[PDB]
């Protein structure tokens, strides 16, 4: 044709189960329950962060070989 | 709320104030670190010269004169000062305010004994 | 968990007062702030030689302390009115401008 | 093996032939031009040294009736007998002389050659179809297309008379009018953009019109079966209402309208497959 | 299968116990720390600091 | 949004006194970073004690200032004690 | 082509044999069949909110006439509760830090 | 802001610091211009409305914050010497690769992709296939290599960490040069009386811990 | 699978004849393509013969698979070894597609 | 849009006809899964 | 009878709009091109 853009849902994808409508209430409940655990951790982490410097938070660095990380003056 | 221009000006002023405080802290830390490094070098040289500490590459062992070490004397003096003044230290289980009050009392007692 | 954490905690009233004082300082001690920024712009004064810009930093800090003081009666009254308006905010541009002109 | 040489030749051969897009051989040597110019596509794929060699012939227009088929016959009877062309009706009824007459797919019998001696006229085969000879295309793919459409009256049940004509009112016979006049010239199909892209997977405009005529027959009871057979893959979905079928129809038909009707029936059939199938 | 899993867990526990015994021997290898007078009156042993003195030899004065 | 950005930017500013001067603030910053000999033994105990009492930068600064003052006093005492 | 056409044909035969073996190996084949069934269930029976209400309203279950409204209400309530919880957590964190800033 | 190109360093006593200052003055203008452009873009985004701004900002303005931070870091450190990068390889290898994919220091062609594409061409000339197909296959491995090369944003974080380490090392090294003359007297005697290559900072930590461990107290 | 092999052969035949195929234009088919087409024609004849017990299945197979055979035959000229390639198809199945 | 793009590919690109509808149905499902994953990730 | 046909159409249109917004960042543009062609404050 020359105009196929329509807003109606797909006729093949608009199916329904034999036990009623599409399984959506259970799926929405599962999605909401998962979101509470998910968007409850970022809220806890973001709002309970404190930035503190006490001269002990720094630790002597070490290379991948484990030895103390020191660079010579002339490299 | 306020104008965006005023917000930008206030942000610039606050950043400048923070940078000035950082510069002051950096100067203080640089002077203190230079002094500390000089003192540590002097102490290490004195300890090695006195036959009190034997330095071996990266490990150091107590020598024959380890009893006369200035570091040992400083550790003993720090222990004595903590015992005589910071009686509740490492055992004061009070809140932040209680710990602050205890620290203030200890500092006042130390100044009185100074 | 992407936004930077807060280091020093100030109350809402303290934040509003600091914002007002910073606006006043930027409108008053802008020359001192520019001097401090220029002295703290080179690599030396930035990281290597912090003692050089000490005088300019002290001048800027004294200017900021005098600005935040609001010792004048008109300045104090205007700051109190602006703080009241900002707390009502939980607009105010006229009050802020009136405080600035003091 | 021969891949690199083939690539080099095809790249250069296309490059060396892009400028010369018309060899335009001359039948003879002449100076005075009192004759119309016709470029006849000559392609005899029987000898190895033969390819599209459209020759420029000059002949008097008044020497024959002002018809494309008549002029072609005159040129092929006197000047160049080697030319071949399929034409039997000579009246625009069989669809045999369907050719590209001056940039249009039309039957040469019902046609008129240009009288402008200055403007040369070019005649070539049906286009995107295998060329058996000069201006002779092969409708073998199209003919098999007529076999897929089942263009025969199919009766699900018989009539009680068993000795008379099928009951068909004049309006019902008029439903098949204007679609049974197609001469199967394959001119609309040859100019159909849908068939130009998917000639195998698309029946074509003429085939769609024939299928619509067979389905819309009053006596035939296989309209639903015709819709089901047609509404498979891109057999009918290839047509996009371009409209070149009706403009290139020498019979005056409306293949675009027939295709629109068939598509509306197919779309309604999909809805009817859901509206009339539930319990 | 259950016995094999239990044996693997026991072998892991034995390795952990050997490591812990080596650590405890190293800690006890330190000299005795005197706790007399105020040091005995307010011992530095704290619940949060217990990990800092596990298997560390002290000599404390007091009344049992 | 703008207020939130302003608060985030102002969060790094140490809340000093309004009546205090630049010289006093710089001296207090210098007193915090004060070089002492006996501090090395005092610093370990002070940090161990304050590790459970530090949750905010302000509290950390206060505890560190108190510890530094005590360390400076102890260093003065040690200097007066062992010539 | 050439004698290398033997190599091409052998490579084609080896690829076909490998594909057949990987396809027809019992465990992987059963797993692929199960995966195809699961994909069909997931795609063809996706939780669409709109579906065919072919049955008469006298037989339509109220769960379908309220499914869209229930889902929309659940989503809106979840969003509102998340916003309220975020605001409450921010305020509580601010208060707890101000108490602990002392 | 408009720092003069001419640096007043002595260049005869602290050459490392002089070179660092010259490099900082050299690249200050372009870095400042890029930072100003980024800041103006950020301000314009903040001035936006609803889904176009002030709602997804700065959350959706993630690629701009990192870009601004990288630009500021590059402005702070004038020029990165290749020798210093290898030292940072002691902590993190492929730092040079990350910097090249992040700082556009040179041309980055798909070398491995080109090799893979030429490899498919060998089969294309063995099992005779169209030259268009051979070119498509050669581009496809090269295209995959280009796609996997560009867009490396975690490499930007790795390069930020490397730049911070390099800045810290340069700051420490510059401080060594300034006090080199003053500390020259102690260095000779310390080397003569202390046979130890480790830093005194960790050595002092050993002596303090030993005194806290085994001392008559 | 058989119909897809036939369609792939037809698409290979059409690919070198498309107007957009400037990469490679070969007038004469390669011996590999001709041998593959001959083997496919023999397989199609054998499969159609095996479908004798089911007239409906045989007719459906001739309609579906044979369409690609007719398309390939019409796309190749009848010269040289073309009769040797189309010896199996051009007995009865050719006339089914009017050939 | 997916069906229209598939038809356009099968119309102009002759090489696009070598892939059967079973792969196309797998292609459409993969595209839908990718679109859903991208929509989730932009909001997650 | 498609239940909630308006809801389905709205969901499809919103999905298309969200996909366009997220994939193209049309609403979140970069003004660094016009940054040089601007008047600086202060
Ligand atoms: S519909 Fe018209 S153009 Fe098409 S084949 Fe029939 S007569 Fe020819
Ligand atoms: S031009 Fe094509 S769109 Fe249809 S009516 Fe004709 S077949
Ligand atoms: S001769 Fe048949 S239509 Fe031309």
């Amino acid at each position: 044709a020359r105009l196929w853009w329509t807003l109606d849902p797909s006729k093949y994808y608009l199916k329904q189960i034999s036990s009623g409508g599409r399984n959506e209430i259970l799926f929405t409940v599962l999605g909401v329950t998962a979101a509470y655990w998910y968007f409850g951790n970022k809220r806890c982490e973001h709002y309970w962060r404190r930035q503190i410097d006490n001269c002990q938070s720094w630790s002597r660095a070490q290379n991948i070989n484990g030895n103390n990380l020191t660079v010579k003056q002339y490299f | 709320m306020f104008s965006d221009f005023n917000m930008y000006e206030a942000k610039v002023f606050l950043k400048a104030v923070a940078d000035a405080q950082n510069t002051f802290r950096q100067t203080a830390q640089q002077e203190n670190q230079l002094a500390r490094y000089e003192s540590q070098s002097q102490s290490l040289l004195n300890g090695s010269t006195s036959g009190a500490i034997s330095i071996t590459g990266d490990n150091i062992q107590q020598g024959r004169n380890f009893k006369a070490l200035k570091e040992v004397k400083l550790f003993q003096y720090s222990n004595e000062i903590f015992k005589k003044y910071l009686a509740g230290f490492d055992s004061f289980s009070g809140d932040y305010t209680a710990f602050k009050k205890f620290l203030n009392e200890s500092v006042k007692k130390i100044e009185q004994d100074a | 968990s992407i936004l930077p954490p807060l280091q020093y905690t100030y109350s809402n009233e303290e934040s509003l007062e600091l914002l007002i004082h910073s606006i006043k300082g930027n409108k008053d001690c802008n020359s001192e702030r520019k001097a401090f920024n220029l002295c703290r712009s080179t690599v030396l004064g930035k990281h290597v030689e912090p003692e050089k810009c000490l005088d300019k930093a002290l001048v800027f800090v004294n200017c900021f302390q005098k600005v935040r003081r609001d010792e004048s009666a008109a300045c104090q009254s205007a700051f109190n009115s602006t703080l009241e308006c900002g707390k009502k905010y939980s607009s105010c541009q006229s009050q802020l401008d009136a405080y600035l002109n003091c | 093996s021969i891949c690199l040489e083939s690539i080099s030749g095809t790249i250069k051969g296309l490059q060396k032939a892009n400028y010369v897009v018309e060899h335009n051989p001359n039948l003879t040597s002449e100076e005075k031009k009192h004759l119309k110019q016709f470029l006849v596509y000559r392609y005899n794929p029987a000898d190895p040294h033969d390819q599209p060699k459209y020759v420029s012939y000059w002949c008097d227009i008044k020497k024959f009736p002002p018809m494309f088929l008549d002029a072609i016959l005159y040129i092929k009877n006197e000047l160049d007998p080697t030319l071949s062309i399929r034409r039997s009706c000579r009246e625009g009824i069989c669809g045999s002389c369907a050719v590209n007459c001056d940039g249009l797919h039309t039957l040469a019998c019902i046609s008129g050659f240009n009288r402008d001696l200055s403007k040369p006229t070019i005649i070539t085969p049906l286009g995107h179809m295998f060329i058996l000879k000069d201006l002779v295309v092969d409708m073998t793919n199209f003919y098999a297309q007529y076999k897929m459409i089942e263009p025969y009256l199919k009766r699900k049940t018989p009539k009680p008379d068993a000795n008379k004509e099928y009951p068909q009112s004049p309006e019902q016979r008029a439903l098949l009018d204007g679609l049974y006049e197609c001469v199967l010239c394959a001119a609309c199909s040859t100019s159909c953009p849908s068939y130009w892209w998917h000639p195998d997977r698309y029946l074509g405009p003429a085939i769609l019109q024939q299928a619509y005529r067979w389905i819309v027959d009053s006596r035939d009871e296989y309209t639903q079966e015709r819709i089901e057979r047609i509404a498979e893959d891109v057999r009918l979905d290839d047509c996009q209402q371009i409209g070149m079928c009706s403009f290139t129809c020498p019979k005056g038909l409306n293949p675009q309208l027939s295709l629109k009707n068939l598509m509306d029936m197919v779309k309604d059939f999909r809805q009817k497959r859901i509206e009339q199938e539930v319990l | 299968i259950g016995t094999l899993l239990y044996g693997a867990n026991q072998s892991s526990k034995a390795r952990e116990n050997k490591v812990a015994t080596e650590t405890r021997k190293e800690r006890m290898a330190k000299p005795t720390i005197q706790l007399t007078g105020a040091d005995s009156q307010n011992p530095p042993f704290t619940e949060k600091n217990i990990n800092d003195w596990l298997y560390k030899t002290v000599s404390i004065t007091g009344r049992p | 949004k703008l207020d939130q950005i302003i608060s985030y930017y102002i969060t790094p500013v140490r809340r000093f006194d309004k009546n205090l001067t630049a010289e006093q603030i710089y001296e207090q910053y210098q007193q915090a970073a004060q070089f002492n000999e006996i501090d090395a033994f005092t610093n370990i105990r002070f940090h161990r004690k304050f590790k459970e009492y530090i949750q905010t930068q302000e509290q950390s600064d206060y505890l560190y200032e108190k510890a530094k003052q005590i360390s400076t006093l102890a260093q003065k005492m040690f200097e007066k004690k062992f010539p | 082509n050439h004698s290398c056409q033997k190599v091409f044909e052998g490579f084609v035969s080896a690829l076909y044999d490998t594909s057949y073996f990987f396809r027809n190996f019992g465990p992987f084949k059963a797993t692929i069949h199960y995966a195809t069934y699961a994909n069909y269930l997931a795609q063809n029976w996706a939780p669409r909110v709109s579906y065919i209400e072919t049955s008469t309203p006298a037989y339509t279950l109220a769960k379908n006439k309220y499914a869209v409204y229930i889902v929309y209400g659940l989503i809106g309530g979840a969003l509102i509760h998340n916003y309220m919880l975020d605001n409450k957590a921010a305020q509580k964190s601010q208060q707890y830090y101000l108490k602990h800033r002392d | 802001v408009r720092l003069n190109l001419k640096s007043n360093v002595d260049q005869n006593e602290y050459p490392f610091l002089a070179k660092w200052d010259k490099d900082m003055r050299q690249n200050y203008e372009e870095y400042q211009n890029r930072i100003d452009a980024t800041t103006y873009h950020l301000q314009r985004s903040q001035r936006g409305i609803a889904v176009f701004g002030e709602w997804m900002y700065p959350r959706y303005f993630q690629k701009d914050i990192l870009e601004l931070e990288v630009l500021r870091r590059k402005q702070q450190l004038g020029k990165i010497y290749p020798e210093e990068v290898s030292s940072y390889t002691q902590i993190n290898p492929d730092i040079a690769n990350d910097l090249n994919l992040t700082f556009n220091a040179k041309l980055l062609w798909p070398v491995r992709g080109m090799t893979v594409g030429a490899g498919f061409f060998a089969f294309a000339h063995l099992f005779n296939l169209p030259y268009s197909f051979r070119l498509g296959l050669f581009v496809l491995p090269t295209a995959v290599e280009l796609a996997f090369t560009w867009g490396n944003k975690t490499s930007q974080f790795k390069s930020i960490e490397f730049m911070d380490y390099l800045l810290q090392y340069r700051v420490s090294k510059a401080l060594l040069e300034k006090n080199a003359k003053h500390f020259a007297e102690k260095k000779a005697a310390y080397q003569k009386e202390i046979n130890s290559s480790q830093s005194v900072q960790d050595l002092y930590n050993q002596l303090i811990t030993l005194v806290s461990e085994q001392a008559p107290s | 699978e058989f119909y897809w092999e036939l369609k792939t052969i037809y698409l290979e035949l059409s690919r070198g004849v498309a107007t957009s195929n400037f990469h490679n234009k070969r007038e004469v088919t390669h011996s590999i393509i001709e041998s593959d087409i001959k083997n496919s024609i023999h397989k199609y004849i054998q499969l159609i013969d095996d479908l004798k017990d089911y007239p409906e299945w045989q007719h459906k197979v001739r309609e579906e698979i044979g369409y690609y055979a007719h398309m390939i035959y019409t796309s190749v000229n009848h010269d040289g070894n073309f009769p040797e390639i189309f010896k199996e198809f051009n007995k009865v199945d050719s006339l089914y597609y009017f050939k | 849009m997916f069906k229209e793009l598939i038809h356009i590919f099968r119309t102009y690109f002759i090489t696009f006809r070598y892939l059967k509808k079973s792969n196309i149905n797998f292609l459409k499902n993969l595209s839908y899964t990718l679109i859903a994953y991208y929509l989730i990730i932009n909001f997650m | 009878p498609i239940r909630n046909i308006q809801f389905a159409r709205y969901h499809y249109l919103a999905a298309v709009t969200v996909f366009t917004y997220f994939a193209t960042r049309c609403c979140l543009l970069d003004y660094k091109k016009y940054y040089p062609l601007a008047s600086v404050k202060k």
